[PDB]
RNA sequence: AAAGUACCCCGGGAGGGGAGUGAAAGAGUACCUGAAACCGUGCGCUUACAAUCCGUCAGAGCCCUCGACUGGGGUG
RNA sequence: CACGAAUGGCGUAACGACUUCUCAACUGUCUCAACCAUAGACUCGGCGAAAUUGCACUACGAGUAAAGAUGCUCGUUACGC
RNA sequence: CAGGCUGAUCUUCCCCAAGAGUCCAUAUCGACGGGAUGGUUUGGCACCUCGAUGUCGGCUCGUCGCAUCCUGGGGCUGGAGCAGGUCCCAAGGGUUGGGCUGUUCGCCCAUUAAAGCGGCACGCGAGCUGGGUUUAGAACGUCGUGAGACAGUUCGGUCUCUAUCCGCCGCGCGCGUCAGAAGCUUGAGGAAACCUGUCCCUAGUACGAGAGGACCGGGACGGACGAACCUCUGGUAUACCAGUUGUCCCACCAGGGGCACGGCUGGAUAGCCACGUUCGGACAGGAUAACCGCUGAAAGCAUCUAAGCGGGAAACCUCUUCCAAGACCAGGCUUCUCACCCUCUAGGAGGGAUAAGGCCCCCCGCAGACCACGGGAUUGAUAGACCAGACCUGGAAGCCUAGUAAUAGGUGCAGGGAACUGGCACUAACGGCCGA
């Protein structure tokens, strides 16, 4: 099964408009005189200490 | 034409008056609040909207609760009608009647409607009863698959309704007739004769048979 | 416990089994580990229903146990220091925490520890 | 056949005359 | 478990402790157009399948040189009355392998 | 489930011996006799000194079946053997006595002469 | 003509932004001029009940523009 | 129709991954399918091809036509991706 | 090879009746001759394709036509009855498994209510097989001086492709339905389904010389097919229990572990399943077919028709089950928020912040490709653990007694253990983006 025809300017356009990236979504958590923030499910760990913001 | 909602509570077997094993399907149809009277005047049709299993009070939603706030009833889980025939039905039920599983009457027929249980995405053995192709005999790589679809230049084409693969239950489907072993007045509890769709506690709308 | 409904982790039957007992002889040891996350939900039944056998203390209890693990200071700890320490509690001996997605393959890894 | 009968049959539209270019 | 709020009368205790090896005498009812009578089956006790009323035990006899093979519901209104004759030990659940020995091999030993 | 081909070893006399299933009857692409259904058969191993040859195409009726059946009460029967008795055109078996237990099915099928036949009825 | 970017900042580097050098980095060793296919960003107008060799002719509305106090563009 | 005697005729124990027919044993080959595991498929992160290509905002029916039409006619049908 | 035209030949009806049917052409056959339909056979023609339209039969999957094989409704009979014949109507459903052959076709076997005929590239190889045909090897008969040849036989003989577009089967995302939301619905328009047997009574009555033997209407039990479900029976089981072989390891003995197809073997709850157990095909009503009619003219009589009024079949409507307001005529019945703020070139404008609610994250499922759908989220029993049961396996370890020992017996319905059931917050369910 070859593609029998060039597919269209427009028609390769608005099916790669689908591929694309969402999140993160931030909240604010608190550390050490300083705020940063946080994705939520790491919320737990950025203020109990086993993830580093420094990166 | 009377009816119930209630839930699946699971399968037994209980043997007969003339010594015969009966397989029942335990139902439990609670005590269901009408909220609701459709009317022949206002909405076109006669119906009748019933009330089921209890929620607490703090997940039900604003516009929910006020619907149950107007008939005077505490909200509850499920809510569904019975369309019944003509507009004489309607006359004897009022609003926050709450109506029990004693109605039915030993040896009486159903229609006992609920949702099935999903198989998920089963293709073309499972969904339809195809027959695959032979096991051996040089048969490359066709064991369980479809086989041809259609004919050829013309029509040139695959016609609606031809039967392939895809998701499979979650239908809402029908026993029709069934016959009822034993109303239990205490516990609130249906033995109905053999099997009623769906998962076990599951919600399930018992009403007698229209066939009969 | 209840099986894996899914493919088993590791790529095998054989493999779930040794790799379950290597995750718990490490978190009995350190007291903390980090792992991917299925990896980390899959060792807490696992882990939990050998503390049982700990604080229940019997020479049964000491044999069972060293049907899995398989070694020897392991098993030694597991009894002198966390059966008796986790003889006051009734259930749920460990904690789940989330340490973010592994650089490679965006892996989320999840760290796995002892309450106290 | 049913084709082969029509196509002649379009012969006596009153625009062709009794005749129409067959083939 | 969900469903013992039903059981309650259909669940005999008329029935005598019995386990699988153990040689077992069952009277049945045999209702036909002639008259009821009590036919009685003979024979060892294969396995035990559990579970309230829907547990059931299989009985064999091995009559006129061929095995026959008969299972009852435990809490039948059809079963009358179970005399246990025999008791004997097997160290096993089911005894399946009784169905291949046929002679004087399948005879179990009592206790 | 008797099926087609197959075997099943007699338990009337009749020095049939043997028979193989050609048809179970009453139905069509009717595929499982057990005890009560009757059968089309051929006779395959035989006896030198009967009133059969080998290689005859006779009626049968089912007498034991390895497959369990339900009946009612979930009561099963189960035999050790695959076994049928040769019939007259109606139901008379041709062979004048009957070896084994029979099934007790066979009597609401009406074959009373052979339940009345036979060490028991079971 | 190397006068090939001393020095400062971002950064692990590459690469860049200031600063300089030059007539010009709109000549930075990826270096004269730098077309098209193709690949983006921003700004107008249009488009989610419509069967479109994708144009053509008639043409509503909208958005810019010139000139007196209506002529042209883009869209359709 | 149209075997035939060293382009040998007729046999022949032993041998044959040769061709042919039958038999017992056993079997998912089948009646009639069922379930489990692993490797792809599928999802997420990374890297990243290929044949092919006159165009595109590419329905269907009965027709017509270089005598089998996504594109022509007349209907019917179809929210965008 | 397939399509196209043609229709000699084939194929299905038809005109005229010489006749045969005791007599009587038309109950049933119908010569000679004549007229057409169909495109399904053998052909004629050479119009599309040779910078490729890839191949008979079978399997898988079908879909339509009626010139009906069965079931259903009728007229005539050289129709007593039973069972036929023949013609009209009717396409809803159903039309079996084997033997021989590559076969299609055909002959046979045992059944069946019945074993229908055709079209769709003689449907269907980017769906499968490769037995047939049709490459290269080789032998046999034949023709040829020979190389070799033969719709003459014979044995052997590579079946390539990751789906762009329409199409079809499932599932979401995005705007829309004149404010934003939530719950339950209406049914325009669709789809799936629709089979039929025996036997007992009515009755050995009608009918017939007897032999045979009913319509009409009752009742029981079926087969094939379909859909639900897992109580039973049965299968499966890759973190369940016990047995056991070989070999390495835990210092060693005892007791366990790794590996050998899950090493093999005996059982195995939940889940998914059929071989399992339940249920279904309706019962009515309406307008009709062929056909039977009533009242009646034109045409004083007659006539089912010209006006009008009826009976009448598994077809056609409705009834039964399922989807369904993207049904652009975008519906209905309710309930819930209902309110602010700024800017400007100030008007169906742009924001900002929200309310009723939604989503992401989080804890999961009997829901599941992903997504979605359904629950749960501390006022919490959603999942794990723990504690209890159910159920599965079959009598653990240690010590003790017996045995010279393999092993046996008592502590003990023991020990172990997943999915099913309750109880119990012990662990994990901790803050952002949309929205009048
Ligand atoms: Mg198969
Ligand atoms: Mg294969
Ligand atoms: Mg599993
Ligand atoms: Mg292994
Ligand atoms: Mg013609
Ligand atoms: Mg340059
Ligand atoms: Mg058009
Ligand atoms: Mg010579
Ligand atoms: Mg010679
Ligand atoms: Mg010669
Ligand atoms: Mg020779
Ligand atoms: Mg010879
Ligand atoms: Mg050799
Ligand atoms: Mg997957
Ligand atoms: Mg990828
Ligand atoms: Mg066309
Ligand atoms: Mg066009
Ligand atoms: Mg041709
Ligand atoms: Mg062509
Ligand atoms: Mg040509
Ligand atoms: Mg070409
Ligand atoms: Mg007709
Ligand atoms: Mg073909
Ligand atoms: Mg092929
Ligand atoms: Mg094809
Ligand atoms: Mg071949
Ligand atoms: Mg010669
Ligand atoms: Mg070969
Ligand atoms: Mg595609
Ligand atoms: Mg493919
Ligand atoms: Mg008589
Ligand atoms: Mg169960
Ligand atoms: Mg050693
Ligand atoms: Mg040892
Ligand atoms: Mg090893
Ligand atoms: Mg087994
Ligand atoms: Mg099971
Ligand atoms: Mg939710």
């Amino acid at each position: 099964a070859v593609p029998k025809r060039r597919m269209s300017r427009a028609n390769t356009r608005s099916r790669r408009a689908q591929w694309k990236a969402e999140a993160p979504g931030l909240v604010t958590v608190s550390v050490a005189g300083q705020q940063r923030k946080v994705p939520r499910r790491l919320l737990k760990a950025a203020r109990l200490g086993l993830v580093d913001l420094d990166k | 034409r009377k009816g119930i909602l209630g839930t699946k509570l699971g399968m037994t077997q209980v043997f007969d008056e003339n010594n015969k094993v009966v397989p029942v399907t335990v139902v439990k149809a609670g005590p269901n609040v009408v909220t609701r009277i459709r009317t022949t005047e206002r909405d076109g049709y006669s119906a009748v909207q019933l009330a089921y299993g209890e929620i607490s009070p703090r997940k039900v939603i604003k516009p929910v609760a006020g619907q149950f706030a107007a008939a005077g009833v505490n909200p509850r889980r499920h809510v569904a009608e019975l369309r019944l025939d003509d507009e004489a039905a309607v006359a004897e039920y009022e609003v926050g009647q709450e109506l029990t599983a004693e109605i039915f009457s030993d040896g009486a027929y159903v229609d006992v409607t609920g949702t099935s249980k999903g198989k998920g995405f089963a293709g073309t053995m499972k969904r339809h009863g195809f027959r695959g192709q032979g096991a051996a005999h040089g048969a490359q790589a066709v064991h369980r698959r479809p086989g041809s679809i259609g004919g050829c230049a013309t029509p040139g084409r695959v016609f609606k309704g031809t039967r392939m693969s895809g998701r499979m239950g979650n239908d809402r489907v029908t026993t029709q007739n069934l016959k009822v072993h034993k109303v239990d007045a205490e516990n609130g509890v249906l033995l109905i004769k053999g099997a009623i769709p769906g998962r076990n506690g599951g919600l399930v709308v018992v009403r007698s048979a229209i066939k009969r | 416990p209840k099986p894996t409904k899914g493919p088993r982790l590791g790529g095998s039957s054989s493999h779930q089994s040794a790799l379950l007992a290597n995750l718990a002889t490490s978190l009995f040891e350190h007291g903390r580990i980090k792992t991917t996350e299925p990896k980390a939900r899959a060792l807490r039944p696992y882990a939990e229903k050998l503390i049982t056998h700990a604080k229940k203390g019997a020479l049964h209890n000491r044999r069972e146990v060293m049907k899995k693990i398989r070694d020897k200071d392991v098993v030694h700890t597991l009894f002198a220091e966390i059966g008796p320490f986790y003889a006051d509690r009734n259930g749920g001996y460990t904690r789940i925490i989330k340490v973010e997605n592994r650089k490679g393959d965006n892996a989320p890894m999840a760290v796995i520890e002892l309450v106290r | 056949a049913k084709r082969g009968r029509k196509k002649r049959d379009r012969k006596h539209s009153k625009a062709n005359h009794g005749k129409r270019p067959n083939a | 478990n969900t469903l013992d709020f039903v059981d309650q009368a259909s669940l005999r205790d008329d029935i005598p402790t019995f386990s699988p090896g153990d040689t077992v005498n069952v009277h049945v009812k045999v209702i036909e157009g002639s008259k009821e009578r009590i036919q009685v089956f003979k024979g060892v006790v294969i396995r035990r399948q559990g579970g309230g009323i829907s547990e059931t035990f299989t009985v064999r006899k091995e009559s006129y040189g061929v095995g026959v093979e008969r299972t009852f519901p435990v809490h039948s209104p059809n079963i009358d009355h179970i005399d246990v004759l025999t008791r004997g030990d097997v160290r096993r659940a089911k005894l399946y392998y009784l169905r291949e020995l046929r002679g004087k091999k399948a005879k179990i030993k009592e206790k | 489930m008797i099926q087609q081909e197959s075997r099943l070893k007699v338990a009337d006399n009749t020095g049939a011996k043997e028979i193989l299933c050609i048809r179970v009857l009453g139905g069509s692409s009717r595929r499982y006799a057990g005890i009560g259904d009757v059968i089309v058969a051929t006779v395959k191993d035989a006896i030198p000194g009967g009133n059969v040859k080998r290689g005859d195409v006779v009626k049968a009726v089912v007498v034991r079946t390895v497959k369990e059946r339900r009946r009612a009460d979930g009561s099963y029967i189960k035999f050790d053997e695959n076994a049928a008795v040769i019939i007259k055109n109606d139901n008379d078996p041709r062979g004048t006595r009957i070896f084994g237990p029979v099934g007790r099915e066979l009597r609401e099928k009406k074959f009373m002469k052979i339940v009345s036949l036979a060490p028991e009825v079971l």
